[PDB]
This record gives C-alpha cells, structure tokens and sequence, in this order.
C-alpha cells in the first residue's frame, strides 16, 4: 500500500499521496452557508459548500474558518473539510491509507486526541501519525541543524534543531500570521 | 553406435573401450584424494594413517602431511568416466572436477549433471556438429541419447508439442568463451528441425552496444539478452522475438578504476571516420573528456576500427536509412558532452548557476534546444502542485546528480529503441503460436573489490539459483510421487531464499541503502553502523568482514550459494542516486529532433505516482527482475552450462581454481549437495540383481532376504517397487565385499 | 612483536606503539550522553559519544569524566574509553600486542586490581604490565637521581629517587590539580 499525507495548516488543505514531489490537491479551508432564502424551485441548492466550490459562491455565502489558530474550533466543519478532501479531491477511501497528519507545537492536548479520535472512528484510517511543522520544513530543507521559523496563515513559530535534537525548551510561538494581516 | 558415424568416439566411448579401460590398479583403502597447495586436491597415495599424521605421495613426488579431518575417498573404477554426477557413488566437490578433467583428457565434451548440462567449449574442430548427426539423431529419447544439447533440444521440442506448453532454455557462461557459437548452432539445430542469418547480421549491433570491459573478461555482457523462438500451429518456425532486461546504467558514468566504458565511446573516437569527428565537433584526445578518463583509457581487447565499420555495415544494410544512424550518432555524442557542465554557488544566494556555456552552447545546438533555456531547466526545475507551477531551488550536487541522472536515462531509452526497431525489423507475418525461450544472463562474478554493480549481479544469480533449486525439487517430488517412494516433503526454498530475504525485503541491506540515499546528511559511516545495528546478530546471514592477503578493503560480508563474498560500501550512496527532471524531459519532447520519440512518455480512482526525487538504481533493477521473474516462472526452464577449460588459450592444459571457480558461480556443488541429502543412487532390481546376486548365491522376498544378511541398517535404503535406492555408504561397503569375495 | 603504551591519565588519554617518538593518539577522556529526546527519525543516533567526537557535539550532550582523581568511578565508561582508544584511534588488535599502563602513586588496591582483571578479560591481552607515573618521566628526562613533580589533572605528586632506588617513605600527595583550577 501507499501512504498519505495531509496537511490541514491554517487557511489553505493540502494533501497528496507519499512519495510525490508536490501536494496533489490544495484549496482553501472554508465552510459557506447561504444566508438569502432561496427562489428557485427545483434547484435544489445544498446547505453546505465546501473547499473551492464556496469561491465560486463567494457571494452568497457566509465563509467560516473551521480554525482560528492552529486550534480547531467547529469539528462537524472540520470533519466536512476531511470528507471533502479523502473523496472529492483524491477520490480514494482512507480505509486502506495510513494518513500522516501536521499539527504545530504548543496546542492543547485534546485538540490532538480529538483529531486521532475522528480519524480512527469516522473514517477507519487502518493507522496514522502526527508531526510537527518545523521538522517536516527542515526535512524538506535538506538540513539537519537551524532554527526553522514557520510562520503560516494561523501562527508563527520558531523551532531550534541541532543535529537532529530538538530544544524544547527554546520553541517560541507568536500569535501573529497572515489572517491578522489582512485584518 | 553405427548410426553416430565417425564422430561416434567423441559423443560415446566403445564398450569394448569402456571394458578394457576399466582394470587398473585401485586400492579404495589409501588411494583416496588429499589436499594440495598449488591446486585445492591432487591424486595422491597415501602410506598410511599415522595418527593425524598421514604421508601423501602425489603425481608430482610431494610428500607433505596433511590433517586427518579432510581427507575423502576417491572414485572407484567401475564408476570411472560416468556420464551422470547425480549416479557418482560418493559425491565430492573435487571428484566432479576431477572426472571432468580425465573425460575432456579422453574428449568428452557433453556431460549430465543431473538437471544440468555441463559442456566445455573444444578449442579444436570436431564431427559431432556435423549435420548428417542431427539429421541422423532424429527419433532418440534424452535416456538413452547420450550428453549433448541436441538430446534436450528434442526433450524441450517434445514435450513443447505434446505437453502442449512453453519450454525456456537457460545458458550461463562468460562470454567470448563460445557462447554465441554456441547460440548459433542451437538456433541452426532449431533451423533444421524446423532466421539465423538475420540474427548473425544483427548480433553486432547488440554486443556493440552491451558489451564493456573487465578485469575478468576482455568482451563481458551485461545485459539479460532474451530470444522467444516462435512456431507455427502445425509445429513448424514461424519467427523469432528479442528482448532485453536488466541492463546496468552506473557504468556509463562511474567506472571502476582498471575497468572501461561501454564500447561505443571508444568506437565511435575512431579515428578512421573523421567526418562524424569534425561534424559532432569531438574532441580527437579520450583524457580531455570527463567521462570516459575516471576509467581505463583503453585495453588490446579488440581493434575498434573494423569492429566499427562492420556495425556501420549491418546497420547499412539493415531497413532503415543513414539519417537515423547520424541521429544516434549525434546523440551519442550529446551524452559525452554532459561531462563538460560546470556549475558554480552563487555568492549571494544558495542556488548555484554555470560558469561556462560553450560546451552547453553546442549541445543545446545538437539537440536543436535553446542553451538559455536549458539551463534554466536544470538550476530552476518547474514543478505543480496543486494547480499552479512553482520552481524549485537546486544546489550543485542536486544538479550533477540530474545531469547524470538525464545521461543514463537518455541512453537507456536509446537501447530500449534499439532493440524495438530490430525486433521490428526482425519480424516476419508469420502467426505465433507456443514459443521456446532462450536466456543469457552474466554469471556469478567474484571479485576482491565488489561493489553495487556486483552486488546486484550477485543477487540476481542467486535468484536464479533459487528458482533452479525449486524446479529441480518439484521434478523430485514428481519422480517420488511417480516411483511412490515418497519421503522428506520439506521443500528446498526457504534455504536459499533465507539470504533473499534479507536484500529485497523490507529493512534489509537495499531497502535500508534507499532509505539512506534519501535521508540529506547520509554518510558512508552512518550507512554501515546502521547496517551493523539492524544487522549483526540478528540476522544469520550477515556477519563481518575477514581480511586476507593484504586485500584493499573489506566492510561487510554475506554467505551466498556460491560461498562468502565481501563487498565494500563506499562510493555506493553517491551512485544510488538517480534523481530525473521533469522540466527536461518536458524540453525534450518539445524538440527538434527524433529524441522526443524515445522520451515520449515519462514522469474515478486516484493512485498515486512516484517523485522524481524519490528514483533510486536499486529500486528500478529489483522492480526489473519482478517482472522478469514473473513470465520466466511461465515457462518449463532448462538449464546448460559452459565451462572453460584454462585461462590460456592452449587446449588440454587446465587451471584446477579456475574449473573449481566456475564450478562454484554455476551452482552445480549446490545441486549435488541437495541431492546427497535424499538418496542419489537408484538402480533397477534387474541390474542390481545381475550384478549383486552372486554375493550371497542361493523378487520382493529374495531381495529383502539378500539384503537382511548384509548387515544394511533399516534407514540406509528406501524399498520400492521399480527402483532400489541407496545411500554412498551402501554403494561403497558393496564394493569393498565385492572386491574382497572376488 | 610490538608493545602498546596506554597512559589514561585523567581528562586525556594518549597512546601509541612502543619505540615511537612520541604518542599517536591523543584525545580527552570524557563519555557524552545526548540529554534531549530527538525528533528527526532514521538518522539512528549512538546512545554514547566517546572521545574526540564528543567535543564536537558538546551542545547537546552531558560529559562525564570517568576519572575524578586517578581513581576510576565509573569503569562502564572506562571500558568504552579503552575500547575506542583500542578499535579507532589505533586501529590495532589487541590479541596479540603487550600493554604497558601507567597510574599514580598511592592508589586503592581495588583500582588496580579491577584494571588487571579487565584488561585480561575483557581484551584477553597477551600481559601487561603497571608502572608510577614518576618513574617514566624521569626515564623520558636521561636522569637517575632527582626528585619528579608530576602535576597531571587529577592529581599532583612528588616522588625522590636517587641512583634508581626509589624513596617510598618520602613521596607526597596532593590531590589539588588543573580541574580544581578550573573549577
Ligand atoms: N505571495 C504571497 N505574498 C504574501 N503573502 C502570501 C503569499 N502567498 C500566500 N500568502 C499568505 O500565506 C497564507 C497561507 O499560509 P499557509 O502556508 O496556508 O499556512 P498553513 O501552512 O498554516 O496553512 C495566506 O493567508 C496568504 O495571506
Ligand atoms: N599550557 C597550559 N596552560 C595551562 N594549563 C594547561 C596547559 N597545558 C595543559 N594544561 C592543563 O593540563 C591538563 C592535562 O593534564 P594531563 O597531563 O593530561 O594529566 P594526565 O596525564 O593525568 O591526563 C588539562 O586539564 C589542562 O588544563
Ligand atoms: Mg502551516
Ligand atoms: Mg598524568
């Protein structure tokens, strides 16, 4: 088998096979409503657009992030993104994929037993593991030493490696990103 | 005999013969084999068994001692010159090369080995080829023919039109030793039991363009060259197919030290044609070019010049036209250019970007690309992901890495094309029906300094030996269960596959190397420490080192079929590495020129591909074997073997290591050791009657009786119904009464 | 054959073949333990930096002498010393080569023991053989009468000797040495 990896980040999912030189499918991660009641008859407009389709429907739409920073905060919008992502946008059932999942340093427990808990019973993922940005960007960097800043659409962080040693006690985590730029 | 005219001596000694040299002194008791230092066993007479003490008198006059732990009978006379090692009454590593020896003294060329065949090239012209034999041996079942390849030829062609199933023909042998003749006249016995020419025509061309130089041997193979001969419905030739596999690409880039290149560089830097010299713009001097220089300059293996016009020739007479042997040309000489490319760091950022562009200049202009653009390929790879292009940063080892990576690819598929357009032109409209195959594949080799390329030679032979040793155990299993004497079940898979299974699976010796290559700070160190830690103790096939006679180096060792071979480690990492591009493949199929052809293609469901990045050798040759494994295990395989007599060229002489040498890389010590383990020895009741009823002078009950007052112990023997069979021990304590009631 | 003269000393051990100039192998005597966890996997880190390497990767390593005053504390990591100064440093077989140690003057008997015992067992040394620190520096100086000072490491000591015989009664210890200087 192949294994798959999937990164929620902060504003955009990217996810892919194993193996591959580059992400596969990468949308941004937005649940839309309709707030406008609706004419037409026969249509039959869905209650819930997610992923890229909710651009097209930008305006008709209220666009919620399922995170805040890092954070999930609407797990029933989180678990549609994941839907979206296993069978829209890779169209393969996670039955028989172990799913490697990013997650940054410094966030509650819960936020991880919560993601293992869903991706064990709602979708049945034989296995999977959780990995910290900062070592992925090194590993991604041909480098085994340096201080990696990772700063995202959610959160910025400093992580030091040396030798393959990670120094815990030095990570540095600042609130500030992207979406409190565009504010 | 009559019906094998005059060369009836060479196929088969005269009975009469057989008779009259049968007495002569043998005394079974001190007469048996010792060991030698100039050779591994020389025929000796030993005095007696001094304690552990004994005094050998050998051909030569020695008298030294010897330990008294190794010393091993000989073969009696009665069973001298027999044409069956499976049939030998004791089963010895030196008796087989020894009874060898003493057949080739008297010409015996073809000889049964069980399964196998063993035949040594003659270095003299002989009758038994002669067609009148092959018209005359029509309507000879392989029992009572004896040795030689027309007699499972006939087998192969029987049971192909009776069984009704594909039969496959496996020669092994060092090339230049006779296997193409050998090839040649098989293919000619195929002919008249019914395209040599257009073979012969077109051999130079794949032996041009597959053949290197090595230690060993001046002209060695490296690809798996492949023949399915087919045949019409109504048992008649129809055509024949061409196939090649396995084909090695580390040598076009690294070559070891006292070792050349492929043949085609140094041909094509003949300086007979100047025309393609001054219209590639080749420079005339090998040491300039990068290449070509790391290895041996050249060798007085063989003269380049004719050898050279002569492919041109075949290739002129051949179905297509010159134009498309300049485009080879030209492409050939692209691939030498890529040696040329400097690159140097930008001072100001990571990525690094060339110095020097002339010798891009003018390949850019062969392939009828754009310098510019080209190169900005190669520092700045364009990738997707998701849906839009990004580029990427590559550094300069990233970029040699591609530049090598984009060499071997090119000409890979160039041979690929090749051996497309010869088949093609091979073919005729004939319909094909049930084929029979042929395989050349390079031996066992051994050297004092194995690297990747002989670790990957290595273990395809040992594959190969592994499946031989499961088809011979599955015919076993068919004689008992045919004879209804039916014990030791066990199959002898697991035994060999114990090694395979530490190279292939996952976490062994390659797995672990592919890891490795991937992981950005590898080091040689690193590599052997994990291979220690995962290793060590833990497997029973991995173990150190052991130095001898001043070796160069020696990091690891492993126990194969053919016994312990050391490899060492470094250099490995820096060649496993064949990382391809994308961008360059992409400016390819954009070109100008033929090339995009043989580049056409290369990287509701959704699987997922493989990265560029993520290529490796290792990967590739064992994915390679998979699919050859899986159609070769389609076919009922036979096996030949073709053994040189000497390293000179005189006939007669022989080289005791080197027979022993060949004999171990063939696998036949492992084909006797696998049958000395069940009962080798079977006999008809009617023969063993007439030949040992007068022990005991006086069937089921007169043999039980004959053989209660012998002493036999109940577990030495196996008691059937058609045929007796039993253990050497047996066979030898029969003799030794014989020999003492006469 | 050939004779090994290992001098562990304390803080550096130095070594080489009898008859040369001057010792081969000079290195200080310390064993690294990583103190961090490690978050890059496959790069398969030692459990143990020994020797010369382990001032290479001070930052995240712990250094431990296993000499604090002549006497050896801890002989697991006496062991390691000697095996790395036996198999890397020299690169020599001790099978079949001699062993001439060194030691200073009024130590536990226990030490000198425990060293024999070892190196006959563990290395199974063809002999060996114990010598005063003093008596070799005054060989090394083409004297026979004097007295010696040798202010090692660990520990400094005088030692009188007059026309080859030594003067036990009249030989000084004092335990002040270049790491309480440092200290
Ligand atoms: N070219 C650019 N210039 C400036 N900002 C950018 C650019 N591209 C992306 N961004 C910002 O980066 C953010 C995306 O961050 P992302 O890598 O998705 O973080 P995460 O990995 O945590 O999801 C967007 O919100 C956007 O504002
Ligand atoms: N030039 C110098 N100046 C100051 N201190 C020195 C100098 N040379 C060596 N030392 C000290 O000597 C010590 C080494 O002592 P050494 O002779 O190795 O003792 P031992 O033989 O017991 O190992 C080091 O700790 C170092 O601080
Ligand atoms: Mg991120
Ligand atoms: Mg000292």
């Amino acid at each position: 088998t192949t294994a798959l990896v999937c990164d929620n980040g902060s504003g955009l999912v990217k996810a892919g096979f194993a193996g591959d030189d580059a992400p596969r499918a990468v949308f941004p991660s937005i649940v839309g409503r309709p707030r406008h009641q609706g004419v037409m008859v026969g249509m039959g407009q869905k209650d819930s657009y997610v992923g890229d389709e909710a651009q097209s429907k930008r305006g008709i739409l209220t666009l919620k992030y399922p995170i805040e920073h890092g954070i999930i905060t609407n797990w029933d919008d989180m678990e549609k993104i994941w839907h979206h992502t296993f069978y829209n946008e890779l169209r393969v059932a996670p039955e028989e994929h172990p799913t490697l999942l990013t997650e940054a340093p410094l966030n509650p427990k819960a936020n991880r037993e919560k993601m293992t808990q869903i991706m064990f019973e709602t979708f049945n993922v034989p296995a999977m593991y959780v990995a910290i940005q900062a070592v992925l960007s090194l590993y991604a960097s041909g480098r085994t030493t340096g201080i990696v800043l990772d700063s995202g659409d959610g959160v910025t962080h400093n992580v030091p490696i040396y030798e393959g040693y990670a120094l815990p006690h030095a990570i540095m985590r600042l609130d500030l990103a992207g979406r409190d730029l565009t504010d | 005999m009559a019906v094998f005219g005059a060369a009836a001596p060479y196929l088969r000694k005269s009975e009469k013969e057989r008779l009259e040299a049968q007495t002569r002194p043998f005394d079974l008791k001190k007469d048996v084999f010792v060991p030698d230092d100039k050779q591994e066993f020389v025929k000796a007479k030993i005095v007696s068994r001094e304690g552990g003490k004994v005094t050998a008198e050998t051909e030569y006059g020695k008298t030294v001692t010897v330990k008294e732990d190794q010393v091993m009978q000989q073969n009696p006379p009665k069973f001298d010159k027999i044409e069956d090692m499976a049939m030998l009454t004791f089963l010895h590593e030196p008796a087989v090369l020894y009874n060898l020896k003493d057949r080739y003294g008297s010409w015996m060329i073809y000889t049964y080995s069980g399964l196998f065949c063993v035949t040594v090239n003659p270095y003299k012209w002989l009758p038994v080829y002669t067609p009148e034999v092959v018209a005359a041996y029509r309507g000879k079942k392989r029992s009572e023919a004896p040795p030689h390849i027309f007699s499972i030829s006939d087998n192969a062609y029987q049971y192909m039109l009776t069984d009704r199933e594909n039969q496959s023909i496996l020669i092994t042998g060092e090339s230049g030793a006779g296997k193409t003749v050998n090839t040649k006249r098989v293919i000619q016995y195929f002919a008249v039991i019914a395209l040599e020419d257009q073979i012969i025509q077109a051999n130079p061309a794949l032996e041009a363009f597959g053949n290197a130089k090595t230690v060993r041997n001046d002209n060695s193979s490296r690809f798996g060259k492949f023949i399915r001969i087919h045949f019409g419905a109504t048992g008649k030739l129809a055509s024949a197919d061409i196939e090649t596999y396995l084909l090695e690409k580390s040598r076009v880039i690294f070559q070891l030290k006292a070792e050349r290149d492929y043949h085609i560089f140094y041909q094509i830097l003949s300086n007979k044609k100047p025309e393609l010299l001054d219209m590639l713009l080749i420079t005339n001097n090998p040491y300039d070019y990068a290449f070509i220089s790391q290895g041996e300059t050249t060798v007085a293996s063989i003269d380049d010049a004719e050898e050279l016009m002569a492919t041109d020739n075949a290739f002129d007479v051949l179905g297509f036209t010159s134009e498309e042997k300049n485009s080879m040309y030209k492409l050939t000489g692209a691939i030498m250019h890529f040696g040329n490319m400097k690159f140097k760091g930008g001072g100001g950022g990571g990525g690094a970007e060339p110095d020097g562009t002339e010798e891009a200049d003018k390949s850019a202009y062969l392939m009828g690309l754009n310098s510019a653009d080209l190169l900005k390929g190669l520092c700045h790879p364009r990738v997707k992901v998701g849906n839009e292009y990004v580029t990427k940063g590559q550094n300069v080892q990233q970029v040699i890495y591609a530049t090598g990576a984009l060499a071997k690819a090119v000409y890979e598929r160039m041979f690929n094309w090749m051996v497309t357009r010869i088949n093609a032109t091979l073919e005729t409209k004939q319909p094909r029906q049930y084929f029979i195959g042929v395989l050349d594949i390079a031996g066992f080799e051994i050297f004092d300094f194995n690297s990747f390329e002989q670790l990957c030679i290595n273990f395809t032979n040992e594959k190969l030996q592994q499946f031989f040793n499961h088809h011979m155990f599955v015919l076993e299993q068919e004689e008992y269960k045919k004879e209804g004497i039916e014990w030791t079940f066990i199959d002898f898979g697991m035994d060999l596959q114990a090694c395979i299974d530490l190279i292939e699976k996952p976490m062994g010796i390659m797995s672990i190397l592919e890891e490795e290559c991937m992981f950005p700070k590898a080091t040689d160190m690193t590599f052997k420490a994990k291979l220690f830690d995962n290793h060590l103790g833990k497997s029973a096939n991995f173990q150190k080192p052991r130095n001898i006679k001043g070796k160069p180096e020696a990091h690891f060792s492993l126990i194969h079929y053919a016994g312990i071979v050391d490899y060492n480690i470094i250099g490995w990492l820096q060649k496993n590495k064949d990382p391809l591009n994308e961008t360059v493949v992409g400016l390819y199929q954009k070109s100008s020129l033929k090339l995009l052809s043989t580049l056409f293609a290369n990287y509701g469901k959704g699987k997922a591909k493989k990265g560029s990045s993520f290529q490796t050798v290792s990967a590739l040759h064992r994915e390679n074997l998979n699919k050859l494994m899986t159609n070769l295990r389609s076919t009922h395989p036979h096996f030949v073997r073709c053994i040189i007599p000497n390293e000179t060229k005189s006939p007669g002489v022989m080289d005791n290591p080197l027979v022993m040498h060949q004999l171990r890389c063939n696998g036949v010590l492992e084909g006797i050791r696998i049958c000395r383990k069940g009962f080798p020895n079977r006999i008809l009741y009617g023969d063993f009657r007439q030949r040992y009823r007068i022990l005991n002078p006086a069937s089921r009950k007169g043999a039980e009786k004959l053989l209660s007052s012998l002493d036999i112990d109940h577990n030495q023997y196996k008691f059937g119904h058609t045929k007796v069979f039993f253990k050497a021990g047996l066979l030898g304590l029969l003799e030794e009464m014989r020999d003492e009631r006469l």
